[PDB]
């Protein structure tokens, strides 16, 4: 199936993933497009933040959803 | 770019078109019509009305869509217009692929033809437009010919729409940019860039001179526009929604319209008020072609999403319109058959055999490895059947299935291609009567897709391919690099090209035969209560059952046959808080303990009974 | 009978202080907290001793000074191993963390008042949202509506712009082409498309969380995004809806938690919030009033004349009520 994650800029990109997919997995997919190392990544979906040892169907995340892709600022 | 090996699951011939017609070309000199497949085929048909099968050829070089095509030279010379991202010339009376244009980096969407000036253009989503002159590309004679390509600048947006007039003085373009955008083919010289409608623009029509404009929108409304006062002088809403196809008669008096409304109309330019509704067809309109052997128009030729092409007679307007919506026609007068399109499949677990239901509802079973049809279920329900045929297994993806030309075409790529490691016997493959290896289905696959190719010497041992199984070699992104049948690997030529399209990830596993090592698994195991730190090194290859009598062994602190002894009351290795079958492979408990809300590695259950 | 009081920097847990302020200022989120520490269930989780330390701090005999959130740092790094440690974490993470686990712990009582189709907590209920994605194919025009909650929106930023902009560049069409191409079910491949985002269902309160960062390929590492952002205090929002009941409600910003530094891998967190019309600032212990004018300035710097770039990163919209 596909998916959408919303990068950086605004623009869009598109996943093909399976529901058996993990979060990691997904995140590598989204580094071979825009490079993001996964360890850098952060995906929101539906008010929550994307676990790595879970998987698309635990989150039930369907075909045209949509990612919001974001990083991190540190702070002390 | 990395390259991927495709094939197609399908006849040695495609008589009927598998997924509907694009675009129409008819040809008034031999009687012979053009339909554009979705299926990647162009087909021609006789349209003499007294045959039992018009069907006369089909030309296949295409590896996706055929969106335009193009009848030009006075008599026979089809271009075409493909999102593969190519344009090819065909010698239309032999029927054969002359040249390939791969100037276009996006779907190539349509084609403009200007008669007298013998000139051609070529559109897409590319944003880029590309004039050609159709004699330089017949030419055969290459007299210092360095070819100079012409590209058309301006389009902001992606290009759907082109049209030139018959002297070839003006071409316009429609666009997502709901602009269109008009130049000068002679100068490539911006002419306007006409502001007017509300959505993107599909069909563009011009006049003789090139004087007045013709347009169709996805808003739904037709746009007349007048190139001499540089701006609309007419809009008709005559469909509920999206125009697609236009055709117009000689006089540029009468516009014949249809879309996803499904109606086909007639509208008088002149006077809007007299609509005729001449037909509904059985699915939106894609695209009409005129018959123009008489003035008004005898008949008119529609191509839908339906693989049916249909005439409708168009002999009978003047009588109605001078007496009293009511249809014109309610059957044709001439039917081009059509095939049927897959438009739902599944692959089963085992990752071996797809499940496929298409546009009649017909459901059939598939062998994807040995590349065949296998049942034809008939109408059955299809999420039932898939259901009913489950087998509790698991089988790494190692390829991916397209359906856009109606057709099932299976490829493989450089990552997962070779990820599935069964058991031959499993794989259904008895080999008496020696032992069952551990085979990979993408490389027996890849074997026998190249089994002709010399370079592999044989076969791969197990299972062949149809002979006549296309091997299509494409850039993941676009552009095609090379198709050939399986059977062709042979030919001198053909293994030279293969020798030079074949990407190396292929060459390393079917000829140089260095078959790929696993990517093994691991996971944690102690006692679910007592017993007397680290996942021990395994493999999905492995039985998982023999694991759990390795650790029997432990508890002893022709042995072979002692530790099968433990299973029966001992082992017990439980996982994901449920009894484990010992039949079950390794890799199927990653489809059921870790998938059950848990981390990718679930700790294995262990107990004395 | 408001109180002032900062919270102890436990190391690098000035993240957590601010994103727990900004909490504080959100009334309705005070409140429900408030009302959930008086029932007292006594088993120690992240709710309870958030309820806790809220409760500490509204019912304080002085009214301004210092808190230590000892027990409830203890308990986030106790249920969590992630902020385990004594290193700078993102607000946004923490933040997102916090409404989650405490969500989940009332779903769970919520499971269990049952015991002796999904429901919703007071957390959904204030902070929860619904947007509807529609894709329109532009080959076959078969427009595809989804609807998908949100806690919080991320809106990616440019130069020089204000926040009422982005939102507006968030909920515009975008075409989806070349290498994003959409798969159609209709067209039965990948295609153009048209994809819109549009507010469904408006929240209480809309919490904003500025992607101020940006990714380098050729280089291999990203960078702080410190563009000048204008936020305005009241913001107008519409909805769609079934278009049987149609919302035009407006918003006032309350709080504002500000990251300080100049790159993504180090800074310091501060919070602004509105009370009883004045700003004032909590960093960590210090907490001081701001004269209003102010807080448009820093938060967004201008070209690179700022000392270690002070920009807002999260903000908080509170409905008219
Ligand atoms: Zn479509």
């Amino acid at each position: 199936m596909q998916i959408f994650v919303k990068t950086l800029t605004g623009k869009t990109i598109t996943l093909e993933v399976e529901p058996s997919d993990t979060i990691e997995n997904v995140k590598a997919k989204i580094q071979d497009k825009e490079g993001i190392p996964p360890d850098q990544q952060r995906l929101i979906f539906a008010g929550k933040q994307l676990e790595d040892g879970r998987t698309l169907s635990d989150y039930n995340i369907q075909k045209e959803s949509t990612l919001h892709l974001v990083l991190r600022l540190r702070g002390g | 770019r990395k390259v991927q090996v495709s094939y197609v699951i399908r006849d040695e011939v495609e008589k009927y078109n598998r997924n509907g017609v694009n675009a129409l070309q008819l040809d008034p000199a031999l009687n012979r019509l053009f339909t554009a497949g979705r299926d990647s085929i162009i087909r021609i048909w006789s349209v003499n009305q007294h045959k039992q099968d018009p069907y006369i050829a089909s030309m296949e070089h295409h590896t996706d869509w055929v969106n335009d095509i193009v009848l030009c030279c006075n008599g026979k010379t089809l271009i075409s217009a493909s999102s593969d991202t190519t344009v090819k010339v065909w010698n239309a009376h032999k029927g054969f692929c002359m040249s390939t244009l791969r100037t276009h980096k996006d779907y190539v969407k349509a084609l403009a033809y200007a008669k007298d000036k013998e000139l051609v253009a070529s559109a897409g989503l590319d944003r880029q437009i590309f004039l050609w002159d159709v004699n330089t590309l017949t030419a055969l004679t290459a007299s210092n010919n360095t070819v100079t390509t012409s590209s058309l600048s301006g389009n902001k947006d992606s290009i759907y729409s082109l049209a030139m007039n018959q002297l070839g003085t003006i071409i316009v373009s429609g666009s997502t940019e709901k602009v269109l955008r008009v130049w000068d083919p002679r100068t490539c010289a911006k002419l306007m860039k006409l502001k007017g409608h509300t959505d993107n623009v599909k069909a563009l029509l011009l006049n003789r001179d090139g004087t007045q404009c013709l347009s169709g929108s996805s808003d739904g409304t037709i746009r007349l526009w007048s190139l001499g006062q540089q701006r609309c002088i007419a809009t008709y809403r005559v469909h509920d929604e999206g125009v697609w196809a236009l055709q117009v008669n000689d006089a540029f008096t009468h516009v014949y319209s249809g879309g996803r409304d499904r109606k086909i109309y007639c509208t008088d330019l002149r006077n809007p008020d007299i609509r005729v509704l001449i037909c509904e067809e059985k699915a939106p309109v894609l695209k009409m072609e005129l018959d123009r052997s008489a003035d008004p128009p005898p008949a008119i030729w529609v191509a839908t999403t339906k693989s049916t092409v249909n005439k409708w007679t168009l002999k009978g307007i003047h009588n109605f319109r001078a007496s009293g919506i009511t249809p014109l026609c309610t059957q044709p007068d001439q039917v081009i058959k059509g095939g049927a399109s897959i438009i739902q499949c599944h692959i089963l677990n085992d990752k071996r055999h797809i499940l496929t239901k298409d546009t009649n509802n017909n459901v059939a079973y598939w062998d994807v490895l040995k590349a065949c049809k296998v049942e034809d279920l008939g109408k059955v329900d299809f999420e039932d059947e898939i259901k009913k045929r489950f087998k509790m297994v698991y089988v790494p993806n190692w390829f991916s299935v397209d359906l856009k030309t109606g057709m099932l075409t299976i490829t493989l790529d450089e990552s997962d291609c070779f990820a599935a490691w069964v058991s031959a016997k499993d794989a259904g493959f008895s080999s008496p009567d020696g032992s069952d290896p551990k085979l990979n289905l993408g490389g027996l696959l890849l074997q026998a897709l190249l089994e002709y190719w010399p370079r592999t010497h044989k076969g791969n041992g197990y299972f062949q391919v149809p002979p006549h199984t296309p091997v299509i070699f494409g850039e993941a992104g676009g552009r095609t690099l090379f198709r050939l049948l399986c059977r062709d690997s042979g030919g001198e030529t053909e293994s030279m090209l293969l020798n030079e399209t074949v990407p190396q990830w292929v060459i390393d596993i079917t000829v140089d035969k260095n078959m790929p090592k696993f990517x093994x698994x691991x996971x944690x195991x102690x006692x679910x209560x007592x017993x007397x730190x680290x996942x021990x090194x395994x493999x999905x290859x492995x039985x998982x059952x023999x694991x759990x009598x390795x650790x029997x062994x432990x508890x002893x602190x022709x042995x072979x046959x002692x530790x099968x002894x433990x299973x029966x009351x001992x082992x017990x290795x439980x996982x994901x808080x449920x009894x484990x079958x010992x039949x079950x492979x390794x890799x199927x408990x990653x489809x059921x303990x870790x998938x059950x809300x848990x981390x990718x590695x679930x700790x294995x259950x262990x107990x004395x009974x | 009978n408001e109180h002032y009081f900062g919270l102890v920097n436990f190391g690098n847990t000035c993240y957590c202080n601010s994103v727990l302020q900004a909490l504080y200022f959100c009334r309705p989120f005070r409140e429900n907290v408030l009302a959930y520490k008086a029932q007292q269930k006594k088993k120690e989780n992240l709710l309870t001793c958030l309820a806790d330390l809220f409760h500490s701090i509204a019912t304080q005999k002085k009214k301004v000074g210092v808190i230590p959130p000892k027990k409830f740092i203890s308990r986030l790094r106790k249920e969590n191993d992630l902020f385990d440690n004594y290193m700078q974490q993102d607000a946004h993470e923490f933040l997102n963390y916090l409404l989650n686990t405490i969500a989940d712990i009332l779903q769970e009582e919520k499971k269990q008042e049952k015991q002796n189709k999904p429901e919703l907590t007071w957390v959904h209920e204030i902070f929860q949202g619904t947007l509807t994605n529609e894709t329109r194919c532009l080959n076959c025009e078969t427009v595809s509506s989804k609807d998908e909650d949100f806690l919080d929106l991320s809106v990616d930023v440019e130069q020089n712009t204000s926040i009422t902009h982005c939102l507006r560049d968030f909920s515009n069409t975008e075409t989806l082409c070349s290498e994003q191409k959409y798969y159609c079910e209709t067209c039965c491949s990948k295609q153009e498309a048209q994809k819109r985002m549009r507010v469904k269902k408006l929240p209480m309160i809309l919490a904003l969380h500025l992607k101020r960062f940006k990714y380098m390929e050729q280089l291999h590492r990203y960078t702080k995004l410190s563009y000048r952002v204008v936020f305005p205090l009241e913001l107008r929002l519409f909805n769609t809806s079934s278009d049987a009941v149609n919302l035009d409600r407006m918003y006032d910003l309350v709080a504002v938690v500000v990251h300080c530094g100049s790159g993504p891998n180090r800074g310091h967190y501060i919070t602004i919030v509105k009370s009883h019309g004045f700003w004032l600032l909590f960093d960590d212990d210090i907490v001081e009033k701001i004269d209003a004018q102010a807080i448009e300035e820093f938060y967004g710097l201008t070209s690179d004349i700022s000392k270690n770039s002070e920009s807002g990163y999260i903000l908080f919209y509170q409905s008219r009520e």
